[PDB]
């Protein structure tokens, strides 16, 4: 089955260097583009780096330029991240994400497991109301996420993605491009909204839907997430 | 491309990689030599493919082999019982045709006249106005044994030569070459199939080379 | 025996194909003409659409 | 023209209707370029691309010769140091360009018989090769189409270098290739009478014949300048040689596509249909 | 005996002919004599799709009117995005001798076939991210001519062994076989409501088949040789055919006769493909003379020509919303006209 396993994390003296690896198995590795995304110990997600398919395009976040380097090794199906001059703000958990781009595809569909790194002692802004709202099984809820710049392109698409992180797991894709329901997701989730105002609706809320919900934009790099809103019983 | 979005650029890059792989695959597959194998029922096509299958690598049957770093592919369509006029234009542009005739059929039901009709149909076709033909005359030994008793005149009423191999085989070969009506464009290559190994494939190799060279010389002089 | 069975099968087929109900040519022609007349406004190739709503600019 | 340079003047005054020659030559060149470039490059053959580029060179010469002189016709205060600099470059650059493409064309046949990165590289090489003389030192070190320094190392070397690597190399590299090809074809097919093989012969004959007097003039000029003053024979021989020369080079640049239509059966017909 | 059966078949043929003739009081032309003409149809080329390296033999539009599939003899199936001319997928085939292709009405699968007597079904949406063969259907004894999806689990094929068949893709077994032609079946067309279909063969006749039980209902004659293309009128009560005698024809189901003949005196080459407009007013046909004609289907007049190919035009299709026409040809190019 599809698997992405990461390794290479541990305690690091500040100012040092390290390398993380992400080994894939179960799919055609050379036809996908790869992302590295990190999560702070008690905060939301933030995109870090991106390497294309065929290694023809590389992007880095605004805070890791000149320090980090991304690469891939296709015959051994491996993705590498080389990290130099580790600052104390790099203490996080790193995930390895796959995405493929053509007409009708669904990027960001499978997420890795995560490895923990512990360094010792013009952008679009997405906003959410982060207060943990209480729920009971059976009712229906709505979640809002407004943008600063309109996400509607001239070709008709609106680039908004919704993710769910259950307690102690890795995030899961729910909605891509503001309306399309992901594969394997129950039909209780709906997504709608106009430019700069979006809504996720959950009807007949079950007992496995507690967790943190994130909204992301894919209009232009660097990719930006929201603060994440929490559902709890 | 300045108005595209982030995903459109990656879709264009995927299309460019697809274009690269298509061009490299076409360049790799343009170095093949394709032959079309024809004959009249049971003639010895199986014997030819068996004695030329030097290496190894219903519908239609395929055979790929190498002889002196040159790759050949030989298509056999003897299982198609449908109309020949409806799928023959798929085979224009092949390098050559291998036509198999058995010399032992001159007094069987004759059955040689069916081979003559098929050769006349395929040699003067509207799609093969320039495709060369290699002609194999199998079953030499059985023709040698049969001619000593049954005279050749049972097949040709106009024959007047001696009842022996050397004369009759040349007469059959001439009664098969004398059906081309475009002796200025294509050519006929004749080989009497011999049980000794390697000889047949050598003859094919020589013919395909001297056909390729004359094609390169004929075309590139167009200006 | 094979030819007799084939002939009987062909006779049964023609006997089955000769007992259908047929209408006049004028009525069927008027129905084709009416279907062509009704849907005229929804045919881009017959009446070209303005370039503002042509997806192939 | 200019009193200070005092060269090409006698022919320049007697120019009459040469603009008609320019028109009838540019019409040919543009026709050839259109016919080659409007028909998917005539099945996208690569050797045809080179011939088209050769036309791009010949037109340059005509554009250079009247226009600058016509400017001198309107502005008669021009100094010899500048105008010559402008003129010379065009002439020399076109020569090199033609030579390069001609050599390339021969290869495009040879590799076939016996067994646009290239175009950009060739054009860059051609532009580079003309670096010393196209525009430097002005009048003193560069002859205005024929003669210079009436009364040292740089002219002496320049002249011999062009005289050697701009005439002998084509006339050998094409004659030998034509010999080998026409000798090889006979054995395999015996198709001596072939439309293509005549084109290279007429091209090499024209290239050898027309460019000969000007190179003769530059040769004997460098030789006499090195050896003796000989102000009689030197003056007479140089005058006679440069005079007819320029005229021949001009007309050949104008009418060079003419052989393409007279001899080439397919290209003549294609050009009639295109028009 | 045999002779009495031949006489019986002759009496049945005479009865059918007289019953057809007895209900032909007026012509389609006399009825449509007062209609205004369409005028002039001028279509330009909007897109050109390139990337095939051999002759193109088939194509089919997607049901969303944006994506399409093409098959060629270099051994490739290519899926195109017509709005941007991008390539979405490129599928290598195990056999290079391919004569047909189809697109599923849902968009999940794609079918293929040719001289190998096998129909291949490909899955376009999988977790691994690459296109792979889902099934191979075998059982025909001649080359495969055409194939059309009815569903994600049912497909109809025709072959040059004078038979048609209906398959079950889950099981891979024929459920019904349609027999009766005496020549190679060359074309096939499904009804809009998908309960009947028509087939055109090389015995110069066309037949109307019923999907639920494998019986023939009507037979239409009138051509002279080798019907090559067939299509339904959008209403579902008539169809049009195209053959090797340089002539298209319009047949009517309810009257069981011939309505109009689309022939010109300057056209002497065969017809490879045929299709209708969205409202059923224009008939588009592709010829061997490298062109494509547009006919006024109700007055039998020539209205336009599409003249942008350098070799024989082999395939031709119109989108569901009727916004464009796609043509393929042996010069390895696809063009969009609008």
């Amino acid at each position: 089955d599809v698997q992405l396993v990461e390794s290479g994390g541990g305690l690091v003296q500040p100012g040092g260097s390290r390398k993380l690896s992400c080994s894939a198995s179960g799919f055609a590795f050379s036809s996908f583009g790869m992302h590295w995304v990190r999560q702070a110990p008690e905060k939301g997600l933030e995109w870090v780096a991106y390497i294309s398919s065929g290694s023809g395009t590389i992007y880095y976040a605004d805070t890791v330029k000149g320090r980090f380097t991304i690469s891939r090794d296709d015959p051994k199906n491996t993705l590498f991240l080389q990290m130099t001059s580790l600052r104390s703000e790099d203490t996080a958990m790193y995930y390895c994400v796959r995405s493929i781009y053509y007409y009708g595809s669904s990027p960001f569909d499978f997420w890795g497991q995560g490895t923990t790194l512990t360094v010792s002692s013009s952008d679009i802004v997405m906003t959410q109301a982060t207060s943990s709202v209480p729920v009971t099984p059976g009712e229906s809820v709505s979640i809002s996420c407004r943008s600063s710049k309109s996400l509607l392109h001239s070709n008709g698409n609106t680039y908004l993605y919704w993710f769910l992180q259950r307690p102690g797991q890795s995030p899961q894709l729910l909605i891509y491009r503001m309306s399309n329901l992901a594969s394997g997701v129950p039909d209780r989730f709906s997504g709608s909204g106009s430019g700069t105002a979006f809504t996720l609706t959950i009807s007949r809320l079950e007992a496995e839907d507690v967790g943190v919900y994130y909204c992301m934009q894919h209009l232009e790099y660097p990719l930006t997430f929201g603060a994440g809103t929490k559902l709890e019983l | 491309g300045c108005t595209l979005s982030a995903e459109d650029k990656a879709a264009v890059e995927r299309s460019k990689m697809i274009d690269r792989n298509l061009r490299e695959d076409g360049e790799k597959a343009a170095r093949e030599v394709k032959l079309l194998l024809l004959g009249a029922g049971e003639s010895g096509k199986s014997t030819i493919v068996k004695q030329m299958k030097i290496i190894h690598e219903t519908g239609i049957v395929e055979t790929h082999f190498t002889f002196k770093d040159l790759h050949f592919k030989m298509f056999d369509v003897g299982g198609q019982r449908s109309e020949r006029k409806k799928w023959i234009h798929c085979f224009e542009g092949v390098t050559a045709i291998i036509f198999c005739v058995a010399l032992s059929d001159y007094d069987l039901v004759n059955r040689m006249h069916e081979s003559m009709k098929l050769f006349d149909s395929i040699c003067n076709n509207k799609w093969f106005t320039d495709t060369s033909i290699i002609l194999f005359l199998n079953k030499k030994d059985l023709f040698e044994e049969k001619i000593k008793k049954s005279p050749l005149t049972i097949c040709y009423p106009e024959y007047a030569g001696s009842n022996t191999y050397e004369e009759a085989a040349a007469y059959i070969q001439c009664q098969f070459e004398d059906l081309n009506k475009r002796k200025d464009t294509k050519e006929i290559y004749t080989h009497f199939t011999c049980a000794t190994d390697t000889k047949n494939v050598q003859f094919v190799f020589d013919a395909v080379t001297d056909v390729i060279i004359k094609n390169n010389l004929k075309d590139c002089g167009l200006f | 025996t094979a030819s007799i069975a084939q002939a009987r099968k062909l006779v049964e087929q023609l006997k089955m194909e000769a007992n259908i109900d047929r209408i006049k040519v004028s009525k069927a022609a008027a129905d084709l003409m009416a279907y062509c007349e009704a849907h005229a406004k929804e045919d881009p190739l017959l009446t070209p659409v303005p370039a503002s709503e042509n997806p192939f600019r | 023209t200019l009193n200070s340079t005092e060269i090409y003047q006698l022919f320049e005054y007697t120019r009459l209707g040469v603009w008609l020659m320019c028109i009838v030559g540019t019409f040919l060149n543009v026709l050839v370029i259109t016919t080659i470039l409007y028909y998917r490059r005539k099945k996208k053959s690569p050797s045809d691309t080179y011939i088209c580029n050769l036309a791009v060179a010949d037109l340059l010469i005509v554009v250079g010769l009247p226009f600058f002189l016509e400017y001198a016709k309107h502005h008669p205060k021009l100094s010899r140091e500048v105008v010559c600099s402008g003129l010379n470059a065009c002439f020399y650059i076109c020569l090199f360009a033609g030579v390069c493409f001609l050599i390339n064309l021969s290869m495009d046949r040879y590799c076939v018989i016996v067994w646009t990165c290239w175009v950009v590289i060739f054009w860059i090489l051609a532009v580079l090769m003309g670096m010393p003389h196209y525009l430097m030192y002005s009048h003193t070190n560069n002859e205005c189409v024929g003669e210079f320094a009436n009364e040292g190392w740089f002219p002496v070397f320049l002249n011999t270098k062009v005289n050697i690597c701009g005439y002998l190399a084509p006339i050998a590299l094409m004659a030998y290739t034509y010999n080998r090809m026409v000798r090889f074809i006979i054995n395999y097919v015996g198709k001596w009478h072939m439309q293509t093989l005549h084109v290279l012969l007429v091209v090499v004959v024209s290239f050898a014949s027309f460019w000969f007097p000007f190179n003769l003039a530059l040769f004997l000029e460098s030789i006499r300048l090195l050896a003796g003053v000989y102000n009689d024979t030197l003056q007479n021989v140089i005058i006679f040689c440069l005079y007819v020369g320029q005229f021949l080079a001009y007309v050949r640049a104008c009418l060079n596509p003419g052989i393409y239509i007279l001899v080439g059966t397919q290209m003549r017909k294609d050009m009639w249909t295109t028009l | 005996e045999l002779d009495q059966l031949r006489q019986e078949a002759e009496q049945l043929k005479n009865q059918i002919r007289d019953a057809r003739k007895a209900c032909a009081d007026a012509t389609l032309s006399q009825i449509t004599n007062n209609i205004d003409p369409v005028g002039r149809i001028q279509m330009r080329t909007r897109r050109t799709l390139r990337g095939h390296l051999a002759k193109i033999y088939a194509m089919h539009w997607g049901t969303d009117s944006r994506l399409l599939v093409s098959a060629s003899q270099d051994g490739k199936l290519i899926i195109w995005d017509s709005y941007t001319t991008n390539k979405v997928h490129a599928i290598p085939l195990r056999s290079s001798w391919v004569m047909t292709c189809a697109y599923a009405p849902s968009g999940n699968y794609v079918a293929c076939g040719g001289l190998d007597n096998i129909c291949s079904i490909y899955n376009l949406k999988t977790r691994e991210g690459n296109v792979r063969v889902s099934r191979e259907l075998a059982g025909h004894t001649g080359y495969l001519s055409c194939c059309r999806f009815l569903d994600d689990n049912q497909i109809v094929t025709s072959s040059g062994d004078t038979t048609c068949a209906l398959w079950d893709i889950e099981t891979g077994q024929q459920t019904t076989t349609f027999t009766g032609h005496t020549g190679d079946v060359m074309s096939l067309s499904l009804a809009p409501d998908t309960r009947l279909f028509v087939s055109g063969a090389c015995d110069a006749s066309a037949k109307l088949w019923d999907v639920r039980e494998g019986m023939c209902r009507q037979t239409f004659t009138g051509h002279e040789s080798d019907i090559n293309a067939i299509c339904f009128f959008p209403n579902g009560n008539a169809f049009a055919t195209g053959s090797d005698d340089a002539t298209c024809r319009l047949f009517d189901l309810r009257a069981d006769q011939e309505l109009m003949t689309y022939s010109h005196d300057n056209i002497i080459c065969g017809i490879t493909s045929v299709s209708f407009s969205k409202s059923g007013r224009l008939l588009l046909a592709g010829y061997d003379d490298f062109n494509c004609n547009v006919w006024d289907a109700l007055k039998a007049d020539r209205a336009g020509v599409l003249a942008g190919h350098d070799n024989r035009v082999s395939c031709l299709g119109v989108t569901d919303d009727g916004m464009a026409v796609a043509t393929g040809s042996w010069d390895s190019f696809l063009k969009i006209w609008n």
